């Protein structure tokens, strides 16, 4: 189980660095067209090593993320500046569980991130009324 | 024959990982390659023709001319199971597995909510058809 766990934390901070690169490039005025495409792949694959781990509260953070980068990709939503700062702080905030469950080798408490969901929650909700 | 050969070819490192540690448990199964892209799984595989089974990530793309898949499925007698992130019921994976000549599709183990007990049982199933 040492090599999972070592795996689960340096795939996951390649995965991370990719999310913040992208967003960054979003908030420095490049075109959504280049970097849509790997924040979604990023932020999945984040996802998809949790699941593998059986982090199922990291897994819905990055989940919900994966739903609102979804419908910019596929439902026409423009990739605007607010959802470019929620996702920046859904970055550092699956940067600080990476951290924290890498060296627990278990589940985050959800109670930290309670705030970031509802602000994935309403910004879907408000961009897919 | 005993104990079957397989190769894993997914682009996400703990689902390799994963698998490979799941059949080390299997008496009747062994990992002989990995791959994580088209061509290393090509070059994996037409230098070890001993292989009995691929295990393949539906959501891997596809080469641009098919090259792996194609080379698979026609210079070699392996099965081929494509390996699916969601649920196969309700989704288009096991008429999508079908098309591409693949010869069965199960879904990927997770540690999540046994553990590979329905892998083993496709895996089995397969070769002993
Ligand atoms: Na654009």
């Amino acid at each position: 189980m040492d090599e999972i766990w070592a795996l689960y934390a340096d795939d996951g901070a390649q995965a991370l660095d990719a999310m913040e690169a992208s967003l960054l490039a979003l908030q420095a005025g490049e075109d959504a067209a280049a970097h849509v495409g790997p924040l979604f792949r990023a932020v999945h694959t984040f996802k998809g090593n949790s699941r593998v781990l059986g982090l199922s509260v990291v897994e819905s953070r990055a989940h919900l993320c994966e739903d609102l980068i979804g419908l910019v990709r596929d439902a026409g939503v423009p990739m605007d500046g607010e959802i470019v700062e929620i996702l920046l702080f859904a970055s550092d905030t699956l940067r600080a569980m990476l951290e924290e469950t890498a060296a627990s080798r278990a589940d985050v408490e959800g109670t930290g991130s309670e705030a970031l969901m509802d602000q994935l929650r309403s910004k879907i909700a408000r961009c897919s009324r | 024959g005993s104990p079957y050969n397989v190769m894993i070819v997914d682009d996400a490192a703990m689902m390799r990982l994963y698998i490979a540690s799941f059949i080390k448990t299997l008496p009747d199964f062994k990992v002989v390659a990995q791959a994580a892209n088209g061509q290393e799984a090509l070059d994996k595989l037409a230098a070890q023709p001993n292989v009995d089974l691929i295990l393949l990530d539906i959501e891997m793309p596809v080469m641009d001319g098919m090259e792996f898949l194609r080379h698979a499925k026609l210079k070699t007698r392996a099965k081929i199971c494509m390996l699916s992130s969601v649920a196969v019921s309700g989704s288009p994976h096991a008429a999508r597995a079908r098309e591409l000549g693949a010869d069965g599709v199960v879904a990927k183990p997770s540690g999540t909510v046994k553990t590979g007990g329905e892998l083993a049982r496709t895996m089995r199933t397969l070769m002993a058809a």
